[PDB]
RNA sequence: CUUUAAAUCCUUUAACGAGGAUCCAUUGGAGGGCAAGUCUGGUGCCAGCAGCCGCGGUAAUUCCAGCUCCAAUAGCGUAUAUUAAAGUUGCUGCAGUUAAAAAGCUCGUAGUUGGAUCU
């Protein structure tokens, strides 16, 4: 990824699963990346911001990505406490 | 699966002594009833007495006669089917005539349509085949 | 009980398979090139490489700083810089895997000499190589394998009693001059 | 204008020269 | 004239997207092979591997139609490899390429030891499996060239790798599913996850996303 | 001349010593494995080739020859023992439902293996 003199030798930097921590591969074509949108404290509109979530195919297989979305969500505030 | 603890050592080397036999090339190599039953002995060579010429014809789907000698070993007396490779070869031996025969490519297995041939003539009175083929050399008088 | 000795080596290996078309190819563009005689001179260099490769990658399983690692690794450093196949300013164990057949195939005398201007081909540097007209350093040297030290390149020279030299015509300018 | 290996070996593929005809067909390709 | 019917190829001809890097990080399936020839191009070279008669048994005799397997790469770091069955060869090979083409895959290089220069060598022992077959690539010193059958090191050679050991298990005569194994070792260089890849990712807008204005009043 | 007990050989040196059938390179091959001709003439399931698949029944890419071609080369074929290939003896490292294969079942000595826990 990087040589002694500390040039970068990668020809592209995949992404990453926000659920499972996996590599998702050029042909992982049941892989999704979601946008949420985020709104205002007081008006409740949309901002023009957005938080971005990618979920592999193997998770999303296996019936975890609606719970695995959820849970993203909780942790960065969008969703309430229970 | 098999034992895999420290103290397994005899365990391990007494079944791969005792399974080793259970290959035909090693117990072949190793047994001695293969080598007993070697015309040769063990050699590559051998030397012997032409005792008739003999005609053996090819399995199918091959139709031919393949030109063969019977032969009488110098050294045990014992008898052997020797195939004469070239095109009139035969020609070249003669009844009563000493040989030097070899091993015919297959380590003592039959070679193609020639059935239960396992040797082949290389020399014939001291002058080889090839050389008598190629009219390099002729037999002594 | 004899007072003779034994050792001997062989100095060459031959491939695995006999007839892949791509290395067939890949020798003969090196035996067209620097004029060698045979495939056997190829598989000599490529030998002789495969060992020093081979060499450099048990020393590189060593400590960074294991007593026999500093002393043979130097050695061989030196060794290649000294015949002029590695750089002077290259000493380093892992550059010793970037050479190449070529590398050392440059330092051959039947080389050096056309490389030099003596020889108005690699076929006539061979001819004039084994018919005892070069020297180096006063020694008249009629191997073309001689590799050439770095410290010998200025010494190449044509011998002192050659027809291109300093010596006398060869029996055939002497015998035609009497013709008339 | 001479031979076309890819008509010998469509027409060849099951005869006696069917090894002969796949080389000259890798020959025209490679 | 490439006329795109896919939404990837009318930003593609558009100069919009410049680099199939681009397209690998989003795992988009790529459906024209003209994306592919408009990044690579003059870089691909093809070879085929073989030519393989099949037969169907009709009533009125046999009915024979020949397959094709085609291998491509830049020597660079990208690799594919496709098959194609037809009842005439040349179609055969002319639709074996396309799907070749298609199949294009990245290679990821790493160092056997001390990392001076260019990756040179796979970044660690990967297994590629396909019906009985298994194929394992092993780093190699640099130098040492490719270690491996002669249908392996075709794959290896077109996708830039210069050093490497191979060890093959299973029937590999047939050698459908020997370069299909090799392939498969390949294509999980980029998904052997390593210390290199630990970092958090940075998520950047899609071209979808990033070129709807261009895309609606295309 | 030198060498050597005395010689021979190598090394060093006068004289003679090279144009083209010569101061002439061979051994195996040309369907595939495996590099290199569905060339031309003869034979006609005969003679023979062929490690294996196979070739030969009147247009033989495979026999017998000419020409041409290619592999190594002062060397190159053959027979046999043996190592690798063989992860086809498997400690690393194989298998046992249907391809070869788990004892009819349980007890039981030797052998093999054996749960936390202490600065
Ligand atoms: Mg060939």
């Amino acid at each position: 990824m990087q040589n002694d003199a500390g040039e970068f030798v990668d020809l592209y930097v995949p992404r990453k699963c926000s659920a499972s921590n996996r590599i998702i591969g050029a042909k992982d074509h049941a892989s999704i990346q979601m946008n949420v949108a985020e709104v205002d404290k007081v008006t409740g509109r949309f901002n023009g911001q957005f938080k971005t979530y990618a979920i592999c195919g193997a998770i999303r297989r296996m019936g975890e990505s609606d719970d695995s979305i959820l849970r993203l969500a909780k942790a960065d505030g969008i969703v309430s406490k229970n | 699966g098999k034992c895999r603890g420290l103290r397994t050592a005899r365990k391990l080397r007494s079944h791969r002594r005792d399974q080793k036999w259970h290959d035909k090339q090693y117990k072949k190599a190793h047994l001695g009833t293969a080598l007993k039953a070697n015309p040769f002995g063990g050699a590559s060579h051998a030397k012997g007495i032409v005792l008739e010429k003999v005609g053996v014809e090819a399995k199918q789907p091959n139709s031919a006669i393949r030109k063969c000698v019977r032969v009488q070993l110098i050294k045990n007396g014992k008898k052997i089917t020797a195939f004469v490779p070239n095109d009139g070869c035969l020609n070249f031996i003669e009844e009563n005539d000493e040989v030097l025969v070899a091993g015919f490519g297959r380590k003592g297995h039959a070679v193609g349509d020639i059935p239960g041939v396992r040797f082949k003539v290389v020399k014939v009175a001291n002058v080889s085949l090839l050389a008598l083929y190629k009219g390099k050399k002729e037999r002594p008088r | 009980p004899v007072a003779r000795s034994w050792v001997c080596r062989k100095t060459y290996v031959t491939p695995r398979r006999p007839f892949e078309k791509s290395r067939l190819d890949q020798e003969l563009k090196l035996i067209g090139e620097y004029g060698l005689r045979n495939k056997r001179e190829v598989w000599r260099v490529k030998f002789t490489l495969a060992k020093i490769r081979k060499a450099a990658r048990e020393l590189l399983t060593l400590d960074e700083k294991d007593p026999r690692r500093l002393f043979e690794g130097n050695a061989l450093l030196r060794r290649l810089v000294r015949i002029g196949v590695l750089d002077e300013g290259k000493m380093k164990l892992d550059y010793i895997l970037g050479l190449k057949i070529e590398d050392f195939l440059e330092r051959r005398l039947q080389t050096q000499v056309f490389k030099l201007g003596l020889a108005k081909s690699i076929h006539h540097a061979r001819v004039l190589i084994r018919q005892r007209h070069i020297r180096v350093r006063k020694q008249v040297v009629n191997i073309p394998s001689f590799i050439v030290r770095l410290d010998s390149q200025k010494h190449i020279d044509f011998s002192l009693r050659s027809p291109y030299g300093g010596g006398r015509p060869g029996r055939v300018k002497r015998k035609n001059a009497k013709k008339g | 204008l001479g031979t076309d290996p890819y008509e010998d070996f469509q027409e060849n593929w099951n005869t006696k020269h069917s090894s002969g005809v796949t080389r000259e067909l890798m020959r025209e390709l490679n | 004239e490439w006329m795109p019917v896919t939404k990837l190829g009318r930003l593609v001809k558009d100069m919009k997207i410049k680099s199939l890097e681009e397209i690998y990080l989003f795992s988009l399936p790529i459906k024209e092979s003209e994306i592919i020839d408009f990044f690579l191009g003059a870089s691909l070279k093809d070879e085929v591997l073989k030519i393989m008669p099949v037969q169907k048994q009709t009533r009125a005799g046999q009915r024979t139609r020949f397959k094709a397997f085609v291998a491509i790469g830049d020597y660079n770091g990208h690799v594919g490899l496709g098959v194609k069955c037809s009842k005439e060869v040349a179609t055969a090979i002319r639709g074996a390429i396309i799907l070749a083409k298609l199949s294009i895959v990245p290679v990821r290089r790493g160092y056997w030891g001390n990392k001076i220069g260019k990756p040179h060598t796979v970044p660690c022992k990967v297994t590629g499996r396909c019906g009985s077959v298994l194929v394992r690539l092993i780093p190699a010193p640099r130098g040492t060239g490719i270690v491996s059958a002669p249908v392996p090191k075709k794959l290896l050679m077109m996708a830039g790798i210069d050093d490497c050991y191979t060890s093959a298990r299973g029937c590999t005569a047939t050698l459908g599913n020997f370069a299909k194994a090799t392939f498969d070792a390949i294509s999980k260089t980029y998904s052997y996850l390593t210390p290199d890849l630990w970092k958090e990712t940075v998520f950047t807008k899609s071209p979808y996303q990033e070129f709807t204005d261009h895309l609606v009043k295309t």
